[PDB]
């Protein structure tokens, strides 16, 4: 049996529940591919359980060898774990008059 | 011409020459390999104390320098010297008549480059071996693929790939197959520096002009670029301490810190090195530290520090400027006059042609200090006759010094160039 | 007439102005209260010129 | 009193790095 | 003698005939002994023979 | 580091948590309206009752505080505590208090705002959790007892040391201490963050605007002796004026106009930066008083710049936007204004720009030349490029009428100019 809405409000009142306030607080704010590949690096398949760094890199206890594609995938994943990708590269790319001319001249002139 | 009485030991009062240093770590301690002419030195980094020297003078000057964990890779006239703690213990002769220009280490493949665009790939004799002794293959980049080799880089997560940044474009060679696996687009500005970013597959190319372009090899695309005109980018480094900041050391002795997320200029540093000696000849962040080692060609190796942000809320917006931290240096000119200071053979005064006189320590060089040029006040209280601006004293052509009553009155007399008078100095 | 004459006429044509000393804008702090932005801008301009 | 900037000591913490010996591998 | 240099402009002095000084410099406290202009009219120096460094 | 510094850092970590009845008492007596004794002996339910009444009164004033009466002013907002929640939640709470103070920053001299801010101080401990933001909010009211009480109860960040000297006093802080606070450099970076936020939220008003504009004119005033401090002041203040002109408000545009005016008359700036300032002003110029003040900025900027390339003409885009955004009749009225500022280089450059580009309103150029008093080198440049335009263009009646006006006033310069270039 599901609880009633008045019973739920009274339960909030008698319990001191801050979950509804947490949801409102987290919701409400400020309302005013590649260019190349390599065939040898695709067909390459490397051992895993030879060295402790690749013992970190793996995903399965029973797996002992994996191809170069999944190898470089886990390699870039642990590279991501070491250095997280920031916004200026992840989400920023360059590719009447304007208004940021002062900003451009300020960036180009000392 | 070897001797039976004496034997050469080392050089005092030189911390750099213009050759870019190489940083390395032995776990938590960090050491810096910087060339001194025919020789290299290895300093500590937490204290800038000296760690190692090259024991054997190479018959020529070392041109290229690099280092992995416990093995330093020098390149003087034709060969790659592989030393351990400066001890000459492996020589690697390339099969050319040219001079080794570039050098880089990745795994089981050493990549050198002699000046006729000739890359040399050497394979380790064993995966457990420590230095390359076996000649793997020899590549060469002819004039159609790109310009002269600017850099031999090894980008992260690349199976036997080598980034040969040339003057015109960027090449990617698979050194296992010996094949050029990618040719980048031609860039309108001649690349002078290349440095791998901490982000994936992206290099920074600091060209003849100010245009630090963030290029991605995966997209084959210049993602970003920073305008900074009338300046030759001589070094690029990345803050790996935890903030998206880039240091650009121009050849004008300047250092520019950019914040990349706000796309703004954090800070500038003017005349950290002398332009006539090349300005900033190398600038490298400490990996995971807000400490920046800046070496110039002016016989100078500085180590600045970034303070953490004082703003409780803002932080990297209100980020701290660089604070002056520890440096090493010597004369820019050869030393003209030298003198010892005491019987213990612990200090030497050295006057050079740059009109700057320096007390160098002898046991450990952490006491290499320029003698202060700051006048005591006259006994009559009258004015002094001279220019309002300051200047150094002429080069020292004669000198005497005693230590009978040291710390009592003057103990050094220096006859400068073409003076009818000799200046006094307190040691 | 030479370029020396041109430069001397340029020097003669360059006129004076009221400079900005450090003890000029110290009364706006006393006269900020209940003041229009246009009126304060005119105040800045009349103390400048 | 003006804003103080008192200098302090620095310490080089332990740094993590990538393994080029893990990047370079022998062929299959 | 009071150290004062009254500076007028001729373009308005010639038409006012009882002119107002463009400047009233008083940076010296002794007798003005040397008033000298530049050859292009940009610096005026005032010097005193009564006190030193004047 | 030293154990004293480590224990001080862990004390700053353990600041807002009450470890005994005395420290609980200190943080409960930390108030904004009541004194220590009644601030001790009153209760959170009483303060919240007055707070909900105050915030519903603020909701009657403006509909912005309804969301905050919904969320930050509830029974869960009573029963909640900061230290018992997680980091995501405390960040969202900091954002909520930020939005609340950015809304209530324009009614600081109001008793419902005092009551709601006091309840948030004694509940969410904002006077020890976000102090820089609160001071940047109510900084423009330094002559007020509410800000004096804010000072006497606040734990100060290490930047506001003038107010650390001025804390616990009976007099309000001073305009000199304001000039020194804005003379500190990183405080201007904190204020650039604040200006970026309030520009993105459009919560601005004339009192704070005039206040920080006066701080800027006075910091460049005291700094008018040090060239390198002024040059390192260029990027911050120019980014401020740039985003202030990017804003649509006429008050912010006029404040940025005043800021560029004072920065130019303290610093002879560069030609391309000056022309970019004209570009941005002309791009975001919309209103009447903004247009008048912008015309004054054009004249003062073009007068204060001097060098090689002093009276060089306006380029194509800049000149075309100039004639698009401004009328010849409006600038003729501005010349007919009795104050007559020295618009010498601007008027000469503008006339030479029209002579290059338009070659149509020669009557308008004639009226300009007869309305404003010119200078010898400017008329020399005018006669030179007028002779060149007469040689490329067909000989026009209004053109020779300009020449005859030169005959009536100073044919001898026309003679010297023709002898140098022509017959």
């Amino acid at each position: 049996p599901p609880p009633d809405e008045e019973e739920q409000l009274l339960a909030k009142f008698v319990f001191g529940d801050t979950t509804d306030l947490q949801e409102n607080l987290a919701k409400f704010n400020a309302d005013f591919e590649a260019a190349w590949i390599d065939s040898d690096d695709e067909k390459i398949k490397v051992p895993i359980l030879v060295t402790n760094k690749t013992k970190k890199l793996r995903t399965s206890y029973n797996e002992s060898k994996i191809n170069g594609v999944h190898y470089i995938n886990r390699l870039r994943s642990q590279f991501e774990k070491i250095y997280p990708r920031p916004k200026w590269v992840d989400d920023e790319s360059d590719s009447n008059g304007d208004i940021n001319a002062l900003t451009k001249i300020l960036s180009t002139t000392y | 011409k070897n001797s039976k009485i004496f034997s050469p030991f080392r050089i005092i009062g030189n911390v750099s020459n213009g050759v870019p240093f190489a940083t390395g770590t032995l776990g938590s301690t960090f050491y810096i390999v910087t060339c001194v002419g025919k020789t290299f030195q290895i300093y500590d980094a937490n204290t800038l104390h000296l760690l190692f020297v090259s024991e054997k003078e190479t018959p020529s000057s070392i041109v290229a320098l690099s280092a992995h964990f416990h093995y330093v890779y020098a390149a003087y006239e034709n060969k790659v010297g592989i030393y351990k703690r400066g001890i000459e213990e492996h020589l690697l002769e390339l099969e050319t008549d040219a001079n080794v220009e570039h050098l880089c280490i990745f795994g089981d493949y050493l990549c050198a480059s002699t000046d006729d665009n000739s890359i040399f790939i050497y394979k380790k004799s064993d995966p457990q071996d420590k230095y390359p002794s076996e000649f793997y293959t020899k590549l060469t980049v002819t004039e159609i693929q790109g310009g002269e080799i600017v850099s031999l880089q090894h980008l992260a997560t690349y199976l036997n790939k080598l980034t040969v940044v040339t003057k015109s474009n960027v090449l990617l060679f698979n050194v296992r197959t010996g094949k050029l696996v990618f040719t980048s687009n031609e860039f309108p500005d001649q690349i002078t520096t290349a440095e791998p970013a901490p982000v994936l597959d992206i290099i920074a190319l600091g060209t003849v002009t100010g245009e630090v372009i963030m290029f991605n090899m995966r997209k084959g695309k210049r993602i970003r670029t920073i305008k900074i005109p009338q300046s030759r980018i001589s070094s690029l480094s990345f803050r790996t301490d935890g903030s998206s900041h880039l240091s650009v050391g121009t050849s004008s002795g300047d250092l520019i810190f950019y914040d990349l997320d706000r796309r703004s200029r954090i800070h500038v540093l003017k005349n950290i090195h002398r332009e006539s000696y090349g300005g900033v000849t190398q600038a490298t962040f400490l990996n995971g530290q807000p400490i920046i080692v800046t070496s110039g060609g002016d016989n100078s190796l500085k180590e600045y520090v970034f303070d953490p942000s004082l703003s409780q809320g803002s932080g990297d917006v209100v980020v701290q400027p660089p604070r002056y931290l520890r440096s090493r240096g010597g004369h820019s000119q050869p030393p003209s006059y030298i003198a010892f200071a005491d019987s213990q053979s612990h200090f030497m005064l050295s006057a050079s042609k740059d009109r700057s006189l320096w007390s160098f320590s002898l046991r450990k060089d952490a006491q290499s200090q320029e003698m202060s040029q700051r006048l005591h006040k006259k006994q009559d209280g009258g004015r002094v006759g001279g220019s309002t601006i300051k200047s150094k004293f002429p080069e020292i052509v004669a000198l005497a010094i005693e230590n009978a009553r040291i710390g009592e009155w003057e103990n050094i007399i220096t006859a400068h160039k073409d003076e009818k008078f000799a200046r006094t100095w307190d040691m | 007439e030479d370029e020396e004459d041109i430069a001397l006429e340029f020097i003669n044509g360059e006129k004076k102005d009221k400079l900005v000393n450090m003890n000029s804008f110290t009364s706006m702090f006393d006269n900020i209260q209940n003041v229009q932005m246009d009126t304060f801008f005119d105040r800045v301009m009349k103390v400048l010129t | 009193p003006k804003v103080v900037r008192e200098a302090k000591k620095v310490e080089m913490t332990e740094a993590r790095a990538y393994n080029a010996d893990a990047d370079t591998a022998k062929a299959a | 003698e009071s150290g004062f240099v009254n500076l007028y402009d001729r373009n308005n002095a010639m038409t006012s005939s009882t002119p107002t000084p463009v400047a009233a410099l008083d940076q010296l406290t002794t007798t003005i002994s040397n008033l000298q202009f530049s050859p292009d009219g940009q610096i005026l120096c005032m010097a005193s023979r009564a006190v030193k460094d004047a | 580091s030293s154990l004293s510094d480590q224990l001080a850092q862990v004390a700053s970590n353990n600041a807002t948590v009450a470890l005994d009845r005395k420290r609980r008492q200190k943080l409960h007596s930390a108030s904004l309206i009541y004194n220590s004794k009644t601030a001790a002996t009153q209760d959170y339910d009483f303060i919240f009752e007055n707070a909900s009444k105050a915030l519903e009164e603020l909701s009657q004033i403006e509909p912005k505080f309804a969301i905050f009466s919904r969320t930050l002013f509830s029974e869960s907002s009573i029963s909640l505590d900061r230290n018992v929640q997680t980091k995501e939640e405390i960040k969202d709470l900091d954002n909520a208090i930020n939005a609340y103070l950015l809304l209530a920053s324009s009614k600081w001299y109001l008793a419902p705002t005092l009551h709601a801010t006091e309840w948030l101080v004694r509940r969410f401990q904002i006077h020890v959790k976000n102090t820089e933001m609160l001071l940047l909010s109510t900084l423009n009211y330094y002559q007020t007892p509410v800000f004096k009480r804010i000072l006497s109860i606040i734990k100060l960040p290490p930047l506001f040391n003038c107010l650390s000297n001025f804390v616990r006093s009976e007099k309000p802080p001073t305009a000199l201490t304001m000039i020194k606070l804005f003379n500190d450099m990183d405080f201007l970076k904190l204020y650039t963050s604040y200006l970026d936020q309030c520009i993105k939220h459009n919560a601005t008003y004339t009192n704070q605007l005039l206040f920080t504009t006066c701080c800027f004119i006075n910091v460049v005033a005291f700094n008018s002796n040090n060239d390198e401090k002024l040059n390192q002041l260029v990027p911050i203040l120019l980014e401020i004026s740039a985003k202030l002109l990017a804003s649509k408000s006429k008050d912010c545009q006029i404040a940025a106009h005043t800021i560029l005016v004072v920065f130019a008359t303290a610093l002879p700036l560069k030609k391309t930066i000056i022309l970019a300032a004209m570009e941005t002003i002309l791009s975001n110029l919309d209103a009447k008083e903004a247009k008048h003040s912008a015309l004054l900025t054009i004249c003062k900027l073009f007068q204060t710049l001097k060098g090689q390339g002093n009276v060089d003409q306006l380029p194509s885009k800049i000149f075309k936007l100039f004639d698009s955004k401004f009328d010849t009749v409006s600038i003729l009225t501005f010349l007919d204004k009795e104050d007559k500022p020295v618009c010498d280089k601007f008027i000469t450059s503008y006339t030479r720009s029209i002579a290059r580009y338009d070659r149509s309103k020669l009557n308008i150029i004639l009226s300009l030349l007869k309305k404003i008093r010119l200078e010898r080198y400017e008329v020399r440049l005018i006669i030179t490029d007028l002779i060149y335009l007469s040689e490329i263009l067909e000989d026009k009646s209004q053109l020779v009428e300009l020449f005859e006006y030169f005959i009536s006033i100073n044919e001898d310069l026309v003679l010297k100019c023709l002898k140098s270039l022509g017959l």
